[PDB]
RNA sequence: UCAAAGAGUGCU
C-alpha cells in the first residue's frame, strides 16, 4: 500500500493510451524534444538574463 | 367565491407533457 | 400549414412580395430598435420589407 | 472543455468541506459522479436523457445537504457560496440542453416548471426569456401559446399582456378551433372578474366575445377551403358546393362547440 | 442522535452505498428461493 | 385497391383509418405521403370508374 | 511451464478487466437482444429500465423472480462492477447469479426472460465468467435461436468443444453431435452435479427431464 | 488489519459507450511536469519558426 | 499572480480522483513489518491479485526486471540471454528474443 | 428585443387587432 | 484473430 502515485496526469503517461494516441503523444514529443546541450544542473537556471 | 371557482380555467397540455440500377446481367 | 400555403407564398417571394406568413415570422423576431440588418437573398424582396 | 466545467466548481466542494457538511472522501465521490456526466454531455452522441440524468442526480445532492445543513450546522441557510450554486448550475444544464436539443418540448417543460417553483429565485423576467425563445422556436405549437397565456394570467394576472400573446397565436394559428376558443374564455373569464369586482365594488359602498366569434367562424372557413383543396382549385360545380357543405358542418360544430361555453358563465346574458 | 430510516435510506443513494446488497447477497440461501 | 375503396382523394386520406388494411408503420407512411404526395387533383367523374 | 503458458493464464484471469477501448468493445458488443453495433451504442442505464420492465413480468409469472429485483435487477447493480469486488463478494455474486439461471429454467421460451438476462449479461459478464451455468441451463433449448446467440457471445469451455462447430453457423447444433457430449465421461458427472442441484431445489421441469431422459437413453445405445 | 490499494474504476477510464469521450485524468503536481524551463523555450522557438 | 498561481493548483488538487494506500495496524501490537505478504494478498481484491504476477522460469536466470515509464508493458530480461517484452495488464507477449548471448 | 409581450408594431397588424381595439376604445 | 502500417467517411 501507499507504493505507487495516486493520481496520473493523462498528457504525461496514460496506462490507457489507445494505438493511436501513443502516436499523437510521441510526435509531440518528438516536435518538443531537448537538446542536450539544454541539460543543466538545476532547470530554473536556464533562461536568465546576463 | 363558490361562482368564481365555477368559472372556466384556459386547459394546456404542456404541463401535463412535462409531468444496382447500372448494372449489366454477368454472361 | 399545407400544400396550399407554400405555392402561394412561392408566388409571392417570387414577385418580390410579402405574405402574411413572412409578416407573421418577421415581426416577432425582428427588434424594432440603430436600424436592424436584415440579410435576403433577393434585392427585389427588400422594398417589401422595408415598406411593411 | 469539460475542464472548464470541472473548475468552476471547485470554490464550492471547497464551500462544503469547509463548512463541514461533506467529508473530503464523500466529496470526491460526487466529483467523480460529476466528471462523467460533464464528459457524456460534451461528448458524441449525448442525448437529453443525459441532461435529465445529470439534473436529477444534481437535485439529490441539493437535498442532502439541506439535510445536512440541519443536521450538522443547526442552520436554515449557511450565507456561503454553497446555498445558491447548485441551484444556480441546474438552470446552466437546463440552458445547455435546451439550446443543445430544441426539439424536445418535454425537456422544455420541466424548464420552466423547474425555474417556476423557484418564484423568488428566479425573476419573472427569466420565465419571460424562456418563453420568448420557446415560442420563438415553436411558433406553431398552439400549447405553447396558451401556456404563457395561463402563466401570466393567474400567478401576475396581466390581462393586457395575456390578450397580447393569444393577440400574436391567433395571427400565427389562425386555423386552430382551440386557440380561438381559450382566447374566447379567456375573454369572457376577464368581464365576469370584472363584473364580480364591480358587484363587489356596490356591495362594500359579452359582445367583445361574440365579435371574437364573428371572425372566428370567417378564418376557420377560409382555411378549412384552402385545405381539402391541395395547391390548386376544384373545377368541378358540384364539389364546390361540397366543399362549401363540409365547412358548414365543420364551421356549425365550431360554433356549437362554442353555446356550450356560454352557458358555464351564468353572470354573462 | 442516530439518523432515521428515512435519512438512512436517503444516505445510500448519494454515497452509492453496496453494503445493503451485499449481506442481502451473503443471505441468499438457494432452498429458499425454490 | 382496398385503399382506393376507403380513401377516395389524398384529403380524406389524412384522417381515414387504414388500421384494418395496414400494420400501424406503413399506415402512417401512407398519410404522411399523402399530403407531401405529387399527384394532380382528379375528377369525381375520374374517381367513380378508378373505385 | 511455458511463458506463454504461463501468460495465456493472466489473460484468462484478467479476461474482463477491460483495460483500453479495445477490449471493451468486444465485452459491451456482446448481446442477446440486439447486434453488435447497436449493443456497443446502447447505456447500462438504458439496458438495465428494459430489464426492471422484464423481471416485473417475470414476476408476474412467477413470484421468486421478484427476489432478485432486491439483490441483481436494483438501481445500485448499475454502480456494481465485479472487477472491483473482493474474493468473497465474487462468491456471493455468483451463486445469485446461479439461482437466477435455474429459476428461469422453464421460461426461455418466453422473451422477458431473454430481456432479463441481457443485464446479467451486459452488468456481471455470465457469458465469461458463469460460462458453464448459462451453457448448461439452455441445453435443451438447443434448436431455438436463442441458444445459437448464446454460442456466437460464449468462449466454450473445454467440455463443450463438441459445439465449437456450430458457433457462428447458420445451422443448429444436431441432435447426434449432443450424445458426443454427454458421450464423454467427464460431462455427465459435470452434468450430474447441476441436475443434482435441481433435485433439490425442486426446479426441475417437464422439458428438462424429457430432453435429459433421451441423451442418457441414448448415450447407453 | 486495514488495508486499501491503489484501485482503477474500469468504467470511469474506459468508457462504455464507444462514441463517449474517454475521461483525461490530470494532476498539476509541479514534479510530474519536469523540464518546465526548457520545455516553455522549445514551444517558444518551434513558435518562431 | 503566484499566490493566484498556486491557488489554483490548489484548486486542482481537488480534483484529484483517487488517493494513495495505507497501511495502519489498528492494534498498537500489530507492526508493519509482522504483516505477511500472503495476508495482503488475501486483503487486495480479485483483480489486484491478478495484477500481481508470479512467474518461475530457469532457462537463462537471473533475470532483471525493467519498467516502461506509462507502465503498461514489461521487459525482463535474462542473464544468459532470453528477453521478453509483455503486457502484464493484457497478458500478450510483444516479442520473443531466444538469443544466446 | 423583439417579444410576444409588447406590440412593437405600433398599429393593428391583423383584422383582430383593429377589431378588439375598436371595442377597447368604444367600451372606456 | 491479434498484431503493426496506410487511405476515405460521419461527427465535436
Amino acid at each position: 500500500p501507499g507504493a505507487g502515485e495516486a493520481n496520473y496526469d493523462a498528457l504525461e503517461l496514460n496506462p490507457f493510451e489507445t494505438k493511436k494516441q501513443r502516436q499523437e503523444q510521441e510526435v509531440r514529443t518528438l516536435l518538443n524534444k531537448l537538446p542536450a546541450d539544454t541539460i543543466t544542473l538545476d532547470p530554473n537556471s536556464i533562461g536568465s538574463v546576463d | 367565491e363558490t361562482n368564481l371557482k365555477k368559472l372556466p380555467k384556459l386547459e394546456t397540455g404542456f404541463d401535463a407533457l412535462a409531468n444496382d440500377w447500372f448494372t449489366l446481367p454477368k454472361p | 400549414k399545407g400544400a396550399a400555403e407554400a405555392l402561394e407564398n412561392a408566388n409571392d417571394i417570387s414577385e418580390g412580395l410579402v405574405s402574411e406568413s413572412l409578416k407573421a415570422i418577421l415581426d416577432l423576431n425582428l427588434p424594432k430598435a440603430k436600424n436592424i440588418t436584415l440579410a435576403i437573398s433577393d434585392k427585389n424582396l427588400g422594398p417589401s420589407i422595408k415598406e411593411e | 472543455k469539460t475542464r472548464y466545467y470541472l473548475e468552476q466548481c471547485i470554490p464550492e466542494m471547497d464551500d462544503l468541506v469547509e463548512k463541514g457538511l461533506f467529508t473530503k472522501n464523500e466529496v470526491s465521490l460526487i466529483m467523480k459522479k460529476r466528471t462523467d456526466f460533464e464528459h457524456r454531455l460534451n461528448s458524441r452522441g449525448s442525448s437529453i436523457n443525459d441532461y435529465i440524468k445529470y439534473i436529477n442526480y444534481e437535485s439529490n445532492v441539493n437535498k442532502l445537504r439541506a439535510k445536512r445543513c440541519k443536521r450538522i450546522l443547526q442552520v436554515k441557510k449557511t450565507n456561503s457560496l454553497s446555498d445558491w450554486s447548485i441551484q444556480q448550475r441546474i438552470g446552466f444544464i437546463y440552458q445547455r440542453g435546451t439550446n443543445k436539443f430544441p426539439q424536445d418540448l418535454k425537456f422544455w417543460a420541466m424548464y420552466l416548471n423547474y425555474m417556476k417553483a423557484r418564484g423568488n429565485q428566479t425573476s419573472y423576467k427569466k420565465i419571460h426569456n424562456i418563453y420568448n425563445q420557446l415560442l420563438k422556436l415553436h411558433p406553431t405549437n398552439v400549447d405553447i401559446w396558451i401556456s404563457c397565456a395561463k402563466y401570466e394570467y393567474e400567478v401576475h394576472a396581466n390581462f393586457k399582456s395575456c390578450r397580447n400573446i393569444f393577440q400574436n397565436g391567433l395571427r400565427f394559428n389562425p386555423d386552430v378551433p382551440k386557440l380561438w376558443y381559450e382566447y374566447v374564455k379567456f375573454e369572457l373569464n376577464f368581464i365576469t372578474k370584472l363584473i364580480n369586482r364591480r358587484k363587489v365594488m356596490g356591495l362594500i359602498n359579452g359582445d367583445i366575445a361574440l365579435t371574437i366569434f364573428d371572425v372566428c367562424m370567417k378564418t376557420l372557413g377560409k382555411h378549412y377551403i384552402n385545405k381539402h383543396k391541395g395547391y390548386y382549385a376544384i373545377s368541378d360545380s358540384k364539389m364546390n358546393i361540397e366543399l362549401n357543405k363540409e365547412t358548414l358542418n365543420y364551421l356549425f360544430s365550431e360554433s356549437l362547440r362554442y353555446i356550450k361555453l356560454f352557458d358555464e358563465f351564468l353572470d354573462l346574458e | 442522535p442516530p439518523p432515521d430510516e428515512e435519512e438512512q435510506l436517503l444516505a445510500k443513494f448519494v454515497f452509492g452505498d453496496t453494503t445493503d446488497l451485499q449481506e442481502n447477497l451473503a443471505k441468499f440461501n438457494a432452498d429458499f428461493i425454490f | 385497391a382496398r385503399i382506393i375503396l376507403t380513401m377516395g382523394i389524398r384529403s380524406k386520406a389524412s384522417e381515414t383509418d387504414l388500421s384494418e388494411i395496414l400494420p400501424e408503420e406503413i399506415e402512417e407512411r401512407v398519410k404522411t405521403a399523402a399530403e407531401v404526395s405529387m399527384g394532380t387533383e382528379i375528377t369525381q367523374t375520374d374517381l367513380d370508374n378508378i373505385n | 511451464s511455458s511463458l506463454s503458458d504461463q501468460l495465456a493464464q493472466v489473460a484468462s484471469n484478467n479476461a474482463t478487466v477491460a483495460l483500453d477501448r479495445k477490449r471493451r468493445q468486444k465485452l459491451h458488443s456482446a448481446s442477446l437482444i440486439y447486434n453488435s453495433k447497436t449493443a456497443a451504442t446502447q447505456d447500462y442505464d438504458f439496458i438495465f429500465e428494459n430489464a426492471s420492465k422484464a423481471l416485473e413480468e417475470l414476476s408476474q409469472i412467477e413470484p421468486k423472480f421478484a427476489i432478485f429485483s432486491r439483490t441483481l435487477f436494483s438501481e445500485s447493480s448499475i454502480s456494481l462492477d465485479r472487477n472491483v469486488q473482493t474474493k468473497e463478494e465474487i462468491k456471493d455474486l455468483d451463486n445469485a447469479i446461479n439461482a437466477y439461471l435455474l429459476l428461469a429454467s422453464s421460461k426461455w421460451y418466453l422473451a422477458p426472460t431473454l430481456h432479463a438476462t441481457e443485464w446479467l449479461v451486459r452488468r456481471f459478464q455470465i457469458h465469461v465468467k458463469n460460462t458453464e451455468m448459462l451453457l448448461l441451463s439452455t441445453l435443451n433449448y438447443y434448436q431455438t435461436p436463442v441458444f445459437k446467440r448464446i454460442l456466437s457471445i460464449i468462449k466454450l469451455p473445454p467440455l463443450f468443444n463438441c459445439l465449437s462447430n456450430f458457433v457462428r453457423s447458420e445451422k443448429p447444433p444436431t441432435a447426434l453431435t449432443m450424445i458426443k457430449l454427454f458421450n464423454d465421461m467427464d460431462f455427465l458427472k459435470l452434468y450430474t452435479s447441476y441436475l443434482d442441484q435441481c433435485i433439490k431445489h425442486n426446479a426441475t421441469y417437464t422439458n428438462q427431464l424429457l430432453f435429459t431422459t433421451c441423451c442418457f437413453i441414448n448415450v447407453v445405445a | 488489519m486495514k488495508i486499501k490499494t491503489i484501485k482503477r474504476s474500469a468504467d470511469d477510464y474506459v468508457p462504455v459507450k464507444s462514441t463517449q469521450e474517454s475521461q483525461m485524468p490530470r494532476n498539476l503536481n509541479p514534479e510530474l511536469h519536469p523540464f518546465e524551463r526548457a520545455r516553455e523555450y522549445t514551444k517558444a522557438l518551434n513558435a518562431t519558426k | 499572480q503566484y499566490k493566484k498561481a498556486v491557488s489554483s493548483a490548489a484548486a486542482t488538487d481537488y480534483l484529484l480522483p483517487e488517493s494513495n494506500g495505507y497501511l495502519e495496524p489498528e492494534n498498537e501490537l500489530e507492526k508493519t513489518f509482522k504483516v505477511q505478504q500472503s495476508e495482503i494478498k488475501s486483503s487486495v481484491d480479485v483483480s489486484t491479485a491478478n495484477k500481481a504476477l508470479d512467474l518461475s522460469l530457469k532457462e537463462f536466470g537471473p533475470y532483471h526486471i525493467k519498467y516502461a515509464k506509462n507502465g503498461t508493458h514489461l521487459l525482463i530480461t535474462g542473464r544468459k540471454g532470453h528477453v521478453a517484452s509483455m503486457d502484464w495488464r493484457k497478458g500478450q507477449l510483444r516479442a520473443e528474443l531466444f538469443l544466446n548471448e | 428585443h423583439a417579444s410576444a409581450f409588447t406590440r412593437t408594431q405600433d398599429v393593428p397588424q391583423t383584422e383582430l387587432q383593429e377589431k378588439v381595439d375598436q371595442v377597447l376604445q368604444e367600451s372606456n
